[PDB]
């Protein structure tokens, strides 16, 4: 049901010049995203469970004819859930006693919600807690010069942990849970380990509420995009959208698709599922399914954890 | 049935005299079991009257209070202004849960007046002077958890989380 | 599965060895070591894989087919790589010891914290389940020295107190048990508690001054004045290549991997810093 | 064969020798000695080779495209040096001695401990891996005496007591005086256990005050007061000269040094301190 | 000089008559002192049909086998058969290197017959049901190291790993 | 079903008169598609034995032998000392793959006996001295395989090539 997936190192998820929070010391030519985009864990378990039935397809029908639904995903220390909160260019970690009473900041007082914004993001946050940032430079050395083999030098900006951290997703049909536990694996990145270690912990999986929580980018389809980057107040409250590449496919070797979204982690409204619904009601909402099968379109309650997709 | 009695933790000296029933069954919903405790519950829009501190209404969300879990019936000095009702297991919101809870429970709440002669102007406290929580621990998780000083060695965690987990909005009037 | 069979091994330093990163945080050094997270050093998993291939591409040329598939190809990524080490994580450093109240007198021992320990447990723990090999007595040893964390412990009986580096002295509460040897070494192996052993460690690594000299007036040359920093002899690490099974994987464990055990790492070649000892703990327990 | 030719080679101080790594705070002394990991003195191989660099520079200056080659161009780097310095190890001291029962009597012998002699065979068995050299009868040499460890022997005499740098009594054992002597020379070689030999070793330094006086007025001049450290005369240190296969490296290998035997390591060369003769080990053994 | 005669590990008791010699000379290569069995020989892309189950040769490199590679010349009533050979000591592929070997011998192989009939789908082996090796520890350990029961006192030892240490690929047709 | 022999490709002349069918069925496993040789079976802990190549089983890991795969029946005198096997086509390690092989092959492999009188110090040998390639290709590649010199123009190309792709150690008696 759920997944534990603990990284044994290092690892990147690379990211387009997105995250510029951090006073970085040194320059790197690719950043990582603190949380990996549900196209890695898709992709993570799908390399696991492939076979040569696969034949053609946008890399994701074939990837959805492999697996259930995953939900969502987010950190996990030693008891602790703690979860992404992003307020524009700025994202932090934070555990559910704090989620439980945004809504209120959202609507308070000027000064007051300026207070507990800033605390929030500051004293609250424990990314820094669990997160260290470290660059790693890389250089190729032709074995014949035995010098750096001029215009091959990489620099990346990795995810290390202070802590033992796991990320957790749910997912169904244990026909396949199975199959899956005590199974190291690539998660994304240039050859870094994780370990899989799913449990049963049952958890709500459908709830109506005023606000929710994007644990996983919600996809745009762009028939929207027009109608619908004019009036965020009425769907967003707190969060970031810009386009996102979806990843980059295996099989055959190219990068997916691009489509705006709201970030893992961002305040939505209610308002959201009924647009969402109501704007794509064709090919693209098989499309959208197909998308949201591998766990994109995921909200959790601010007040106890149950998870909901949008288009179903 | 089946019947839990939250006890607020204020950084007062008014945990001494509200509980009779020490362990009265056999079950505690919180474990402090070498990680800190757990399964605390959290409680939104409440208050505290900390001179003799029973739980206030309030209508501001932003406000919690922070206490352990146990079994029982308070005193039978009680059930004319204390917050009686019962909720199945889902209608509570825990942290650090590790057990899981059998859809079954009444709780009983200290509550007070809704004391409309004064604004109820709150702010938070925050568990310094670890000589409180040198008592604290005593008062409460030494009369209720009696197990501590038995099985648990390690008190420098189980007032860290006391440290950094629990806090609540003190009104202070 | 795509993860068939594991492989640790310890990396034990013949020489210094200095495995560089640009001057990244400077703590009056120029060319660090490469940090781990919290300041230990540590091996990129980057590193190890490229030296070690660039080693065997030389000591074994005729099978240079059997390196590329297992460790990757040069300028052909049709294909992905088969074996992928892991970050070497530092297991115990070396560090001089003024024993007092003792019986057999030492002037220097290993040194290792808990927090190395556990992610050296990390890893075993981690691989033991694919490994038909399973290392349960190495691994009962890593969580039974785990057991009294927060305790400076000795993997040994009689040192009772010491002066760890002439600076920090310890009263080292003694193992309440036997425990085998983790390494063929006589020497003790003392496991600190974290905030002393960064100390112990972190004043065992040899910073060192350097310069370049006009060649024509013995004389310094002005801008050549920097500052470097080595991990000790003796010194060991602790990684794990993984594999998926190949059919020339089964090759290159059984001619390539049981075959060599020197290899060099790192930079400064010609400073003579960078031999290094590779020894699988599979053999050995 | 990762290195084609391999050149152990011993470094016996002519005078004293101070190779100094520029103190930090805490200077117990100014100007210390370049200290080893385990405290002992060392030659770091990047001053040896920077000091036997810029001698041959000097000495052939018709092979300056050969040297060049081996040991790396400095005017403008395009590639790595073919040539590679191993950390000058400490293999024998000298410490004036005392000898209570002895036929000859002695004032001066050598003294090492088994911590230098496992060092040197470290060297030994890594560089008789990376290349064809085999050293047999000097690691036969070194290992017969490691089989005795935690006795104070003596190699090749009958001393049974002494008294080294007048304060350490000390009491001897006789491996065979049947082994040859590693050294050539009429004097002894104690090796000591490394619970004495550290401070024996430590007292056979040489730490000296020296000054600045004005020439005006035959006083001193103000500050100018500090404590050097150096090796004494006689003194051996043990480093390896590597080389990767090529023909310029043939030349140096065959030509260079075999007409290289006294050179100018270390600093304070004005004074008479630097001089240095180097004989190669498979030359002498 | 001196000859080797290196025995299969399966599971199956195919073992208890295929030597004569126990000690033979006075060593061995694989050695036991109070830390399990070294020096061990894994013998790769060879194979057992257990029933009479010799080194049947496969042509896959994951398919291998281990054994103990002590002195003897087998009943001398065979070699008929046998992988009769001198190798220069360092081809094997030995585990657990504790011991150096003297860069020469001759040794003798329980060498099957490649019956080409039908596929030789081989499969993973394990040595598991540690009844079927505490009799090994008497049919091939006993039979051969007097040693054993005279100064093993740390028998689960020398049964922990044999369990580990050794695994092979058979068959099993 | 399907049988195939499989000849090494050494430096010396044992390759002209060593099996009786050329071509047999309809296909073979080895192709030269216009890229260079594919599907070449590598066996390792075998040597070669140049004087009368054949392949001698060493107990090396690190002996391997390089050639190409031809359906064939040795020359109506053998079976005697032809390793006759039958494997799935999964557990042969090819190089270079192109294609699929058909699940099952029944192989025929020159061997030696192991002559129990000289140590095996087996000893790597390159193909070099590229007018023994070009004999070679008109004893195999155009005997074997007479698609070379009939659509081939690039001969340059698997030449080049077999310049490195095969090698294999020899027992150097």
């Amino acid at each position: 049901k759920r997944v534990l997936i603990k990284p044994l190192e290092p690892l990147m998820f690379r990211s387009q010049g997105e995250f510029e929070p951090l006073i970085t010391g040194s320059h790197t030519a690719a950043q990582s995203l603190i949380i990996p985009r549900p196209s890695t864990i898709a992709g993570m378990l799908g390399y696991i469970l492939f076979n040569k039935s696969s034949g053609t397809g946008d890399w994701l029908s074939d990837l959805t004819n492999l697996l259930a639904t995953i939900y969502g995903t987010f950190i996990e220390t030693n008891g602790e859930y703690l979860f992404p909160l992003r307020m524009g260019n700025h994202l932090a970690l934070v555990d559910q006693q704090h989620l439980i009473n945004l809504p209120t900041l959202l609507e308070k007082e000027y000064e007051r919600r300026e207070k507990g914004i800033y605390e929030l993001f500051y004293d609250k946050n424990k990314l820094f807690q669990i997160i260290n940032h470290q660059d790693r430079i890389g250089i190729s050395i032709d074995k014949s010069t035995r010098t750096v083999k001029e215009h091959y030098l990489y620099s990346a900006r990795y995810l290390a942990f202070k802590k033992e951290v796991n990320y957790v997703i749910f997912i169904d049909n244990d026909a396949i849970s199975d199959k899956i536990n005590g199974k190291i694996v690539n998660f994304g990145g240039e050859n870094r380990i994780a370990k899989l270690e799913v449990d049963d912990y049952k958890v709500d999986t459908s709830i109506e509420e005023e606000y929710y929580l994007a644990l996983s980018p919600i996809l745009i389809p762009d028939e929207a995009l027009d109608n619908f980057l004019d009036n965020i107040s009425d769907y967003v409250a707190m969060g970031k959208v810009d386009k996102i590449s979806l990843g980059f496919d295996i099989a055959n070797t190219k990068r997916k698709e691009m489509l705006t979204a709201i970030l893992e982690g961002s305040i939505v409204k209610r308002s959201i599922i009924d647009f969402i619904k109501n704007e794509i009601k064709n090919d693209l909402r098989y499309r959208f399914s197909k998308y949201e099968k591998i766990g994109y379109n995921t909200l959790m309650s601010l007040c106890k954890l149950a998870l909901r997709k949008i288009l179903s | 049935s089946t019947q839990r009695e939250y006890v607020f933790i204020p950084i007062t000296n008014s945990i001494t005299i509200d509980v009779k029933i020490t362990i009265g069954g056999s079950d505690h919903i919180t474990n402090i079991d070498e990680r800190g405790i757990h399964n605390v519950l959290v409680i939104t829009g409440y208050a505290v009257d900390e001179k003799n501190g029973r739980l206030v209404p309030t209508l501001d969300p932003c406000d919690y209070v922070k206490g352990i879990l146990v079994a029982g019936t308070p005193q039978q000095a009680q059930s004319n202004d204390f917050l009686t009702l019962k909720l199945p297991a889902n209608k509570l919101y825990l942290i650090r849960k590790k057990g899981n809870i059998s859809d079954d429970l009444k709780i009983y709440i200290p509550y007070s007046s809704p004391d409309a002669r004064n604004s109820m102007k709150t702010k938070p406290v925050s568990i310094s002077d670890d000589t409180i929580v040198n008592n604290i621990i005593k008062e409460v998780f030494d009369k209720i958890y009696n197990i501590t000083q038995k099985e648990k060695v390690k008190i420098e965690k189980v007032k860290e989380d006391i440290k950094e987990l629990f806090s609540y909005y003190a009104l202070e009037q | 599965p795509y993860y068939a069979f594991a492989e640790p091994f310890f990396i034990h330093a013949i020489t210094h060895l200095h495995v560089g990163s640009g001057s990244s945080v400077e703590e009056e050094i120029a060319l660090p070591f490469q940090r781990d997270e919290l300041g230990y050093p540590t091996i990129y998993a980057s590193s190890l894989k490229g030296a070690i291939k660039s080693f065997l591409l030389k000591e074994f040329p005729d099978k240079r087919d059997v390196i590329y598939k297992v460790l990757g190809e040069d300028e052909n990524p049709e294909e992905a790589s088969l074996g992928t080490f892991l970050d070497a994580i530092l297991f115990a450093i070396p560090s001089r010891i003024i024993e007092i109240d003792s019986a057999k007198p030492y002037v220097w021992v290993y040194v290792t914290t808990y927090e190395l320990l556990k992610k050296v447990k990390l890893y075993l723990d981690s691989i033991s389940q694919l490994s038909n090999a399973s290392f349960s007595n190495l691994k009962n040893k890593i969580d039974t020295i785990l057991a009294k964390e927060g305790k400076n412990i000795t993997l040994d009986s009689d040192l009772k107190s010491a002066i760890l580096n002439e600076d920090f002295y310890v009263e080292l509460e003694a193992l309440n048990n036997k425990i085998p040897s983790i390494i063929n070494a006589g020497v003790p192996l003392l496991v600190l508690e974290d905030s002393i052993g960064r100390e112990v460690i972190n004043r065992s690594l040899i910073r060192v001054r350097r310069i370049r000299i006009d060649r024509d007036k013995k004389v310094v040359e002005t801008g050549g004045l920097w500052s470097e920093e080595y991990v000790p002899m003796k010194t060991i690490f602790f990684s794990v290549l993984l594999g998926k099974e190949s059919k020339e994987s089964a090759i290159f464990a059984s001619c390539i991997l049981r075959n060599l055990r020197y290899v060099i790492l790192g930079g400064k070649e010609t400073i003579g810093k960078g031999i290094v000892e590779l020894r699988w703990v599979k053999d050995v327990i």
